């Protein structure tokens, strides 16, 4: 299985240097999940910046739709909607790149908070499926 | 909405929390 891991999409930095604070945990979240894939054998691949840049746009974009949610949870929900058809897309598109293999896909998002950065990993269905 | 000022920042942690425990994503924070 071919895991294509996005480069993390950091939201709402109020800084250069809070964004790259929060790419720079992103990343280590990112590598040590990583790892733990290649010991269940799976080989991790990365995107091309453009199409990092593309995701991080539109998802950033759809995350700042979200927030005219009138509650959590409908907020939680616009959010986990965007975040399951940009995996959807990223499979898609590592697919056309692997198309010799079965392939999964994982997305990073973070974003910097009264100081602190919190970041998560988010797997794709067929990355689910395999983890079982 | 969110009509204040850390209320979009507010939304999306409270969210990602929210994924690492009703639906077992993987957090990491400073």
């Amino acid at each position: 299985l071919i895991v294509a891991v996005a480069s993390p999409v950091v939201v709402a930095a109020h800084s250069p240097e809070d964004e790259e604070r929060a790419e720079k945990e992103a990343e280590r979240l990112r590598r040590r999940f990583a790892e733990e894939l290649r010991k269940k054998g799976f080989e991790v691949v990365e995107l091309d910046e453009e199409t990092d840049e593309e995701l991080r746009r539109w998802l950033t974009k759809a995350i700042r739709e979200a927030t005219q949610a009138p509650t959590q949870e409908e907020f939680n929900q616009a959010v986990a909607e965007a975040i399951e058809k940009a995996l959807e897309r990223i499979e898609e598109i590592a697919r056309r790149r692997h198309p010799d293999r079965e392939v999964a896909a994982v997305l990073t998002v973070a974003v910097v908070h009264d100081g602190e950065v919190i970041a998560t990993i988010f797997a794709s269905p067929r990355l689910r499926e395999a983890l079982k | 909405k969110c009509n204040t000022a850390t209320c979009a920042t507010q939304r999306l942690a409270n969210f990602l929390v929210h994924s690492s425990n009703n639906f077992g994503a993987i957090l990491s924070s400073t």
